[PDB]
């Protein structure tokens, strides 16, 4: 059973097949949100995401769906905008306080697990909810290209590819496809267009309602290391390509 | 389909359907039960009663104060459950007096009324980040009367919800909602203080449960040189049988 | 809704502490009346079983100070530690104040207490109506006050409270009359007597009576026995 | 808060908080039934209409707009001693029935019983119903008759004029032509408060049926409403 | 209403407290009889085996002070931190005043601790009553009964626990005010012996105190206990 | 000027060196850990209420990992318990 | 002929069996009549329909409304079902229902037995009904015809027991016998139409949607009623879709 | 149906994978009175309709301001809508003493949506029922950020929040290429403003008493019009 | 059986004496339906534990549930990798300010006893869940010489000659205890912890019964030195030796 009555109506409990349904009905409020994607490449991973454009109302440029939680780490998460936006500020506090500790960029694996730690800490205990958000965070650092997915339960991994939000199904199974076919690492300009073909695909689950996707990727070689959203000539170029269909 | 018992009616956590919170809402309906204040303002001044509820001939009819002063210039009538009043009465008199005593002039009306449902904002958090100082809102609501230079006379109801308003002219408790229906009737901006207080004292008769006597009936009125003043009971019995001279017959 | 302290009931009311005043009404019952210059508190103590012994412990009725006195009925238990904090209050306020402590600012004073105990949910408040009596320091006016576990008080001329309460109150609503209350200490002492009478089947070993009167005096009887007496003969 | 108290389970939902009929819940016999006394005088014949409402809903019928008048009391009452009365008020030719609907101190019993007495009553004499009343459970003003429906599936109507529907679409003297509303309400029966704007497009509503000039009842209907009354509670108060 | 124990129910009345008084009915009967020079405590021990160490168990009585003495009913766990706690504050009464507590005083610190577990909803109410005894020039001899409700009271003689009833109406019946110690233990050993439900309630199943004569406060050990009951003729 | 010198710091000595091994423990491993102690060393506190047995909680020995060590504030240790009722539900 | 009727009770888990049992069968399940809704709390709703769009158990055009009330009937498997959406008034007229309503009904259509079906409340051990709570399921039986000898008893004395045995239940069921709930003062009242049979469930407060269906399966599983299995494909009611509100479509995900 | 069986409170989520609790926090904005805002480059405006409880009673406050730079408008729930108001001023005030510099408005916003976010987490504490509009000009240029009690924050061109408001923002969407650009006339871009609110009344009309305006802008700071002020724009 | 009332959610005994609670976060560990083995040697101590993903996109470089904990203490859990990690830096900052206090490194006899008095408050407290998982301790002792230590989530604390762990429990360690019985001694007695590891490998193909490759499986040996997991190539090496053999 899915539902499991009786032990769910409260946090902290183990049912008796050994789940604890609050965070599994977290894990159901992760379906609903915006589908996310993020891919990794032989120097940096890409993120893109499928705003949906609500109303026409939404000043364009300020409204964004991609959190920046550091100059180093990009974000995007799919579920509870509260929790959402919350883990994201966490997540920035975080990272300045270990810039100011070691005057160094955090590398991935540290921050990852803190996020992780904070939020498997809310299934704890009675008094708090479960985070009802899955979220994709990487970047990279003295170690190279780093691409995580944690979850309602805390659980994180190591991804070569991670997708989230309503669409996950066939958004998964493409770049699960994308993966097999180019096993060699994908290069940043690649990953762009690739990622910009596969939200597109996820789009046909919503084809009525009109959409947006922000690009956003960090990488070695291009950037830095820094992460720097797409604009312009290379969002456009994107769009044609996975125009394509 | 299938109707099943409701749980958003217990706490005030919780919000009912609709984005209703009912437990304050509960709260408010405890006022109803609480004994008639009614309240008059004009430029001239204002002035309001509050039936005393005598529930037995033993008890002392005039150490019932529903009916209290915080200022020289400025008290207030009360009603509901009188236990969480005392305190709001308390609060309101230290608020005051330390007003006074630090900036050495008058406490203007609107801000003790902040002041006071602040303190009745509590079940909550407080309107400073403060944290929850009981599990229920107060059953008591109550109406302040006062004078303020820059206000003029003025008066103010205040809810247990953190709310108030300036009203022209109000009522609470038993019967207030035709008491307050009366008052819209009846109420027009030329009101002297004579006929303010002898309206005060038609609107009980019409409202209260028995007859109305100086005994059970008290008046309260706020003028710049009297400052708050109660009637007392010769003084509200010339009233009682004045009304009956003037408006009966 | 009766659950809990913390929920209004649908209607306006708190069913919890009216179950509390409720319980209050199950322990035996206390009167007092004020005269014009003297205050009387008759307690109806539970017909003593022979093995009680009858030398300690033997009042209900019980001193705050040398000019109050504080009755109850109810849980006996509370009943003991609200005294206890009302002497504390008492003791406190003689020593950071001159003046004693007013009958008034007691029942307040205790009024709190039973109100702060009904604050928060973690605590029973306390099934107890006290019935604080006495004469303002210095002041001859008597004061009789009534507290509830609600903390809401009042004064009264009369008042009754526990077991079998109407009866009493009904008979001195009817036998008080407020335009000549009784005025000599006898007078008093033989109202109270009726009173407890109409509840107190028992003869006068039931009835305990305690006598304040103004100047900080105290004393309770033992020939209210001639009292009872007098009644039967006016019965 | 650190931790939710354990203790709260909380209490089973499938039974209401009703009050219970007599003490001895572990009673082991027929239990008895409410007796209905219907005024007999009335002269029924007279009124073109009957409206049956619940109490919290009074304010769409203010005295100094209609001239309500009070012709008698029905009287219930149940030995086990629970009895209560309430009164039938009249104006033009219509009848106008008033509950005090109060889960707290009435069983929904005596209101089942009532209004199968009020309905058996007005069979015969085939009066035009108006039957106006709240629910809990729709999510906006609906308008009902005997042959349509504007009811989702998942949307119903409970308590007094719950009995009232049922006796006027099954049971004895059924197929009685008759109108309906039901504004949207919250909380339990007789304590209910009503949303702003439904409680406007009601008092817009409302007035056509009955036939009185639009605006003025729409003014004496809306002083009547935010002048204290039950049914607006809180709201105007709680929300700025 | 019994979930928790800071709720009235209807009626007035805590049933978590009742609940408590029903537990000590379960107990070994404890028996108190005052005399005019002296007062005795017996009590029979519900808990027997032949493999118990009856030579040092004496969990059944207690000693607080010089002239005061205790036997209790109920849960021994329980007896046992109200026991200490009646001992510290003795022993700083006597530090403070340097006198002996008088033991109405005890008795009222223990009953308000008793009452107070009451209040709290975290705390249980104590299962256990107390039956007091000792000497003080307030009132020389008096024996004090307190229940897990709180409340306090004094009496001349007195039964707890198991059958309580009985042994209330025995002691009614036969009592005097004028008894001696040596007499108010033949008293009490009767009373135990027929309230009992063992068939001859052997020396075993007893433990005994007296308090009698400044003061000697005496517990007697099981071979005194034979002889004395042998005395009375068991 | 009248204090021993040791007094001010000895007597909250405890509580501060628990605040800088949280302090210590947040700057290494994040929020989350201090959180979690914290809010442990809380719901211990919260929960056990007993006046009569000023001992303290075993838990709480457990928590600070002192179940094996022993302190001279450990071997030298308005009092009513109704006092302690208002004082610990701050009502 | 057999008739089932579904108790009130923790989850409402009977009613929603029979919501599950109805929705299921909607080609040979019809609407009847409405009994006399005298002791509930007042219903009335819409049509409701299989969330499949097949045609409403409401065959007749003329019906627009739902009573608190109502027995449906298969022509097919002889069978009636109650459908009760809301509890009685009072445990007090828990009596007066089976005495005035259930039992004429039964007789009006010459029924053979009836199967009350129930849902029991972990927390409900008072007087240990509550055995072997592994199992999660109970089924119970009653003959009158073999027990003529226990009928023939009750109606002249009591024990006053606490518990009774009258009910032969299954073994590997969680209970063996029943104490103070619904089925005692009922269960009287049958006695004081050849058999009766009573099904319980132990569940616990939820979206008991799932419950309700694996309730309905293990039933059907037991040779408790001769009906063919719906097991090919359960369908909700429409109007179970409103359960949960009517959207989502709000700023927050 | 289930829906009361999970919305008992905000921690619990609901085997739909939703949060009921926070819902009805959010539908709480419905009961609240409409009130509209819309942006130009150089200006950005607010309109509110303020309610009063019954013709003796004075009107509402529904704006605030909260610095000559910023203030905002609200509906919803009067107790949330007082603590949210001043914790902001309380904050506005901070940040211009502790570092002599005006509070910018997204910081505004982000800082009080994380103050929003963190009572949904925790038992006890309920969602906040007051959605408001925050208003301010800065040297980023003119802003108008859009928030709701459950975190959600988002700057809008304009928008309306309260019963009945749908019918300003279709109004609004329907002008938004026209209205924008009205950059540089303070009372045409008022005019406009009104306009949008006047669609969501069905039963009163816009008065000197009821309605309120406020504007700010480069040259204008954050001003507070009421009264017969009002007149010339209705 | 199911829990009774109370004792659904919160650890409080059951008319039977059980606590439902603890009974239920045992079931936990198997949750993740790994199986991890434990064998000692000489003087090394070695774990084995399945490291089947098995999504394609996951990254295999960071599916560990061997935890370093310490220098000489290394540890792999069995259960949910969010209480895993939680659990391991507990065990971390245990063993870290164990060293700062007594000054000399922490046994792993006695922070396998801290994490398991750990796990005894949540076992009594009402208002905190165990963590459901199962925790091997693998260590080096200086004085014990190489040992294995196991917890769970009742906080239960046994030594184990050789151990195993997860579903597949029973054939695992029935078949250790016939090698062991069949070698009368209660080691491997292997001069080289590369042997161990190859021997742990050969009884783990034996009892789970399926021939794997690098991907399937990580290992972690721990010596008098330092602790340290096996990368793939080692791993691949092992197998490759394993085959030969």
């Amino acid at each position: 059973t899915s539902i499991g009555t009786g032990y769910d109506l409260s946090n902290s409990v183990f049912s008796p097949d050994g789940r604890n349904f609050q965070v599994e009905y977290a894990v159901k409020a992760v379906e609903n949100g915006t589908t996310s994607i993020g891919i990794k490449c032989n120097d940096g991973v890409v993120f893109a995401v499928e705003k949906l454009i609500t109303s026409k109302l939404l000043v364009p440029q300020k409204n964004v769906k991609i959190q920046v939680v550091d100059r180093h780490i990009g974000c995007v998460y799919s579920g509870l905008i509260p929790d959402g936006r919350h883990l994201v500020n966490r997540g920035r506090e975080e990272a300045a306080s270990f810039k100011k500790l070691y005057k160094t960029p955090i590398p991935i694996p540290a921050f990852a697990d803190r996020l992780g730690q904070y939020v498997q800490a809310h299934t704890l205990y009675n008094s708090v909810r479960p985070f009802g958000v899955s979220t994709i965070f990487g970047g990279v650092d003295k170690n190279g290209a780093h691409l995580y997915m944690l979850e309602p339960s805390g659980s994180y991994w190591g991804y070569k590819g991670a997708a989230t939000g309503k669409g996950r199904q066939s958004a998964k199974a493409e770049l699960e496809k994308l993966v097999d076919h180019h096993p060699e690492g994908l290069s940043a300009r690649e990953a762009v267009k690739q990622a910009a073909k596969i939200i597109y695909l996820a789009h046909e689950d919503n084809k009525e309602k009109d959409f947006e996707l922000e690009i956003s990727w960090c990488s070695l070689s291009e950037t830095n290391g820094l992460h720097k959203f797409v604009k312009g000539d290379l969002l456009q170029e994107a769009i044609d390509f996975a125009q394509k269909e | 389909m299938f109707l099943t018992r409701s749980e958003y009616d217990r706490g005030v956590s919780t919000f009912s359907p609709e984005g209703r919170l009912f437990q304050v809402e509960y709260s408010l309906e405890a006022i109803k039960l609480g004994s008639t204040a009614i309240g008059i303002a004009t430029k001239e001044g204002v002035v309001l009663g509050v039936e005393k509820r005598a529930t037995s001939p033993l008890l002392e009819s005039d150490s019932i104060e529903k009916i209290v002063e915080i200022d020289r210039h400025i008290g207030c009538a009360m009603s509901g459950l009188t236990a969480d009043a005392r305190s709001m009465i308390e609060h309101a008199r230290t608020a005051a007096v330390t007003h006074n005593l630090y900036y050495d002039e008058d406490i203007n009306v609107e801000s003790l009324t902040q002041s006071v449902c602040d303190l009745a904002l509590r079940f909550g958090e407080g309107a400073s980040g403060e944290e929850r100082l009981m599990s229920r809102p107060f059953g008591v609501a109550l109406l302040i009367a006062g004078h303020d230079a820059d206000d003029g006379y003025q008066l103010f109801h205040a809810e247990p919800s953190g709310t108030f308003y300036r009203y022209n002219a109000k009522a609470i408790g038993s019967g207030s909602e035709g008491a307050q229906a009366e008052l819209l009737n009846e109420w027009h901006s030329s009101l002297t203080l004579k006929e303010a207080e002898l309206l005060v004292l038609k609107i009980l008769k019409q409202v209260m449960e028995e007859k109305l006597d100086e005994n059970n009936a008290q008046l309260s009125c706020i003028t710049k040189q009297d400052g708050f003043k109660i009637y007392d009971n010769e003084k509200t019995a010339e009233l009682i049988k004045e009304l009956k001279e003037k408006e009966a017959a | 809704y009766d659950r809990a302290l913390s929920i209004f009931s649908p209607d306006g009311h708190i069913f919890q502490v009216e179950y509390a005043l409720e319980a209050v009404k199950r322990g035996t019952c206390a009167v007092g009346v004020k005269g014009k210059n003297c205050v009387v508190l008759g307690c109806e103590r539970r017909s003593t079983l022979k093995l009680q012994d009858t030398r300690i412990t033997p009042s209900k009725v019980s001193k705050i100070d040398s000019h109050v006195v504080l009755s109850f009925s109810g849980l006996n238990a509370d009943s003991r530690i609200l005294i206890e904090k009302a002497r504390v209050e008492a003791q406190s306020h003689r020593l950071t104040l001159e003046d004693p402590v007013t009958v008034e600012y007691l029942t307040r004073y205790v009024a709190g207490v039973q109100q702060r105990y009904t604050q928060s949910g973690g605590v029973r408040p306390f099934g107890v109506s006290t019935l604080i009596a006495g004469f303002d320091p210095r002041d001859d006016e008597p004061k009789l006050y009534q507290t509830e576990p609600s903390g809401i008080y009042s004064s009264w001329s009369a008042q009754t409270i526990g077991r079998n309460s109407k009866t009493v109150r009904e008979f001195l609503e009817k036998n008080y009359d407020r335009k000549e209350p009784p005025a000599t200490v006898e007078e008093c002492v033989k109202l109270t007597v009726r009173s407890l009478l109409e509840v107190v089947q028992t003869g006068a070993k039931n009835i305990e009576i305690t006598v304040v009167k103004p100047d900080s005096d105290i004393v309770a009887l033992s020939s209210e026995e001639i009292n009872q007496y007098v009644t039967q003969i006016e019965q | 808060m650190l931790f939710k108290q354990w203790n709260d389970l909380p209490e089973p939902k499938h039974l209401l908080d009703l009050p219970e009929i007599s003490k001895n819940l572990q009673s082991l016999e027929v239990c008895p039934v409410p007796k209905v006394e219907f005024p007999q005088d009335l002269d029924v014949p007279q009124y073109s209409t009957a409206v049956i409402t619940t109490k919290i809903m009074n304010p769409l019928f203010p005295k100094n707009l209609l001239q309500l008048t009070s012709i008698g009391e029905i009287k219930t009452t149940l030995t086990v001693v629970y009895g209560f009365s309430f009164p039938i008020y009249s104006f033009g030719k219509t009848l106008l029935f008033s509950m005090e609907e109060n889960f707290i101190s009435i069983s929904p019993i005596f209101g089942n019983m009532i209004s199968r007495s009020i309905i058996s009553q007005l069979a015969q004499f085939s009066p035009d119903i108006i039957v106006i009343g709240t629910s809990d459970k729709i999510a906006s003003m609906k308008v009902m008759t005997e042959n349509e429906c504007t009811l989702q599936p998942p949307e119903f109507i409970t308590g007094f004029i719950g009995s009232v529907l049922t006796q006027l679409i099954v049971g004895p003297s059924k197929g009685l032509k008759f109108k309906c509303l039901v504004a949207p309400s919250e909380g339990p029966n007789g304590f209910e408060k009503l949303s702003l704007s439904d409680m406007g497009s009601l008092v817009d509503l409302c007035g056509q049926w009955l036939g009185f000039e639009p605006s003025r009842y729409s003014e004496e209907c809306y002083r009547l409403w935010r002048c204290d009354s039950a049914a607006i509670g809180a709201q105007s108060g709680l929300y700025i | 209403y019994d979930s928790r124990t800071t709720i009235f129910s209807p009626e007035g009345r805590l049933y978590q407290v009742e609940y408590a008084l029903e537990s000590i009915s379960h107990a070994g009967t404890a028996i108190g009889i005052m005399a005019s020079d002296g007062i005795v405590l017996a009590a029979e021990r519900k808990v027997t085996s032949t493999l118990l160490e009856q030579d040092t168990s004496t969990e059944k009585l207690y000693k607080l002070n010089d002239k005061i003495a205790v036997a209790v009913a109920g849960l021994t766990a329980d007896a046992e931190i109200l026991i200490n706690t009646a001992r510290i504050h003795a022993q700083n009464y006597l530090k403070t005043y340097n006198e002996d507590i008088p033991v109405e005083i005890l008795v009222r610190r223990l009953s308000d601790i008793k009452q107070g577990y009451t209040q709290h909803g975290g705390l249980r109410p104590f299962g256990v009553s107390f039956i007091y005894a000792g000497y003080d020039d307030r009132y020389g001899y008096q024996l004090y009964t307190s229940n897990p409700s709180g409340n306090y009271t004094g009496w001349k003689a007195i039964s707890v626990g198991a059958n309580t009833s009985a042994a209330q109406t025995l002691l009614q019946m036969d009592y005097k005010d004028d008894m001696k110690v040596d007499d108010a233990i033949e008293l009490a050993l009767k009373t135990l012996s027929k309230t009992t439900d063992s068939s001859a309630l052997t020396y075993d199943r007893l433990e005994f105190a007296t308090i009698r004569k400044e003061v000697y406060q005496k517990i007697f050990k099981p071979q005194e206990i034979k002889d004395i009951l042998v005395k009375t003729g068991i | 000027n009248d204090r021993h010198p040791l007094e001010s710091t000895l007597k909250n000595w405890e509580t501060t060196q628990r605040q800088r091994q949280m302090e210590q423990y947040r700057q290494i491993f994040g929020i989350a850990e201090p959180m979690k102690r914290t809010m442990e060393m809380e719901i211990v506190n919260r929960t056990d209420f007993n006046p009569l047995s000023t001992n303290g909680s075993i838990h709480r020995d457990i928590l600070l990992n002192k179940e094996c060590s022993i302190d001279w504030e450990d071997v030298y240790p308005g009092d009513d318990v109704h006092s302690k009722i208002e004082k610990q539900l701050g009502i | 002929s057999c008739l089932v009727l579904p108790l009130v009770s923790v989850g409402n888990i009977p009613q929603l069996s029979i919501d599950w049992l109805l929705n299921s069968q909607a080609n040979e399940w019809e609407y009847l009549e409405a009994l006399d809704s005298k002791y509930l709390v007042e219903f009335v709703g819409p049509l409701d329909r299989p969330e499949d769009g097949s045609d409403s158990l409401y065959k007749d055009a003329d019906m627009k409304y739902s009573s608190a009330l109502e027995v449906f009937y298969n022509k097919k498997r002889g069978l009636f079902a109650i459908q009760q959406r809301t509890p009685l008034v009072s445990v007090n007229y828990l009596n007066n229902f089976i005495v005035e309503i259930i039992l004429p009904f039964l007789s009006k259509y010459n029924i053979s037995e009836i199967c009350i079906w129930d849902s029991l409340y972990a927390m409900e051990d008072e007087n240990g009904v509550i055995v072997r709570p592994q199992e999660v399921y109970s089924l119970g039986e009653f003959y009158f015809d073999d027990e003529a000898e226990l009928l023939s008893n009750l109606h002249l004395n009591d024990q006053e027991s606490m518990v009774n045995n009258w009910l032969h239940f299954t073994p590997t069921s969680f209970q063996d016998k029943i104490s103070v709930d619904q089925p005692i003062f009922k269960i009287l009242f049958q006695i004081l139409l050849r058999s009766i049979k009573y099904c319980s469930c132990l569940a616990n407060e939820g979206d008991n949607s799932l419950d309700s269906q694996q309730f309905l399966q293990w039933i059907i599983s037991q040779k408790v009623i001769k009906n063919a299995p719906p097991i090919v494909k359960f369908v909700r009611p429409i109007s179970w879709q409103g359960a949960y509100g009517m959207a989502d479509a709000r700023d927050k995900f | 149906m289930f829906r009361n069986n999970y919305d008992g409170d905000t921690v619990t989520f609901s085997p739909t994978g939703r949060l009921f609790q926070v819902e009805y926090a959010l539908e709480a904005i419905k009961q609240g009175s409409v009130t509209v805002g819309l942006r130009s480059n150089t200006h950005a405006v607010l309109v509110a309709l303020k309610r009063n409880a019954d013709e003796l009673s004075s009107y509402q406050k529904k704006i605030i301001k909260c610095d000559e730079h910023m203030g905002l408008s609200l509906a919803g729930l009067a107790p949330d809508a007082r603590v949210l108001s001043n914790y902001l001023r309380q904050q506005c005030n901070y940040s211009s003493l502790v570092f002599n510099r005006k509070l910018a408005v997204e910081r505004a916003g982000h800082l009080l949506c994380d103050k929003a976010q963190k009572n949904t987490q925790s038992y006890g504490g309920r969602p906040y029922g007051v959605g408001l509009l925050i208003i301010g000009y800065d040297k980023s240029g003119a802003h108008l950020l859009e928030f709701q009690p459950s975190g959600n924050v988002t700057e809008l061109y304009g928008t309306a929040i309260g019963a009945r408001s749908q019918g300003a923002k279709t109004y609004l969407e329907r002008t938004l290429d026209t209205f924008i650009k009205i950059d540089g006339n303070p009372d045409e871009l008022i005019k406009a403003g009104v306009e949008a609110i006047s669609q969501s009344l069905r039963d009163e009309s816009l008065t000197v008493d009821n309605l309120s305006i406020a504007i700010v802008g480069k040259d204008t700071p954050f001003t507070i019009y009421d009264g017969e002020a009002v007149a010339k724009y209705i | 059986a199911s829990a009774a009332g109370y004792d659904r959610h919160i650890t409080i005994f059951s008319p039977e004496g059980r606590l439902y609670q603890v009974e239920y976060a045992f079931k936990a560990t198997n949750q993740t339906n790994i199986n991890s083995l434990a064998v000692r040697g000489k003087d090394c101590t070695v774990v084995i534990s399945q490291k089947k993903v098995p999504d394609k996109l996951l990254d295999p470089t960071t599916v560990s549930y061997i935890f370093c904990i310490s220098r000489t203490i290394g540890m792999v859990v069995n259960g949910p990798i969010p209480d895993a990690r939680n659990a391991a830096l507990r065990a971390k900052a245990e063993a870290a300010e164990f060293r700062y206090k007594y000054g000399y490194d922490m046994p792993c006899d006695v922070l396998a006893k801290r994490m398991a008095n750990l796990s005894q408050i949540y076992t009594q407290r009402a208002y905190m869940r165990p963590l459901g998982v199962i925790l091997t301790f693998v260590s080096v002792d200086e004085e014990l010489g190489p040992s294995i230590y196991k917890t769970d989530p009742a906080g239960y604390y046994v030594g184990y000659k050789a151990t195993a762990t997860g579903p597949k429990q029973q054939e695992i360690t029935t078949n250790l205890e016939n090698h062991f019985k069949k070698s009368k001694i209660d080691h491997i007695n292997e001069e080289s912890w590369e042997k161990v590891v190859e021997f742990a490998i050969t009884h783990m193909i034996d009892a789970l019964g399926t021939e794997f490759s690098k991907n399937d499986l990580e290992v972690g040996v721990a010596t008098k030195d330092k602790f340290f997991t096996l990368s793939a190539e080692n791993i691949e090496e092992r197998l490759v030796a394993i085959a030969e053999q």
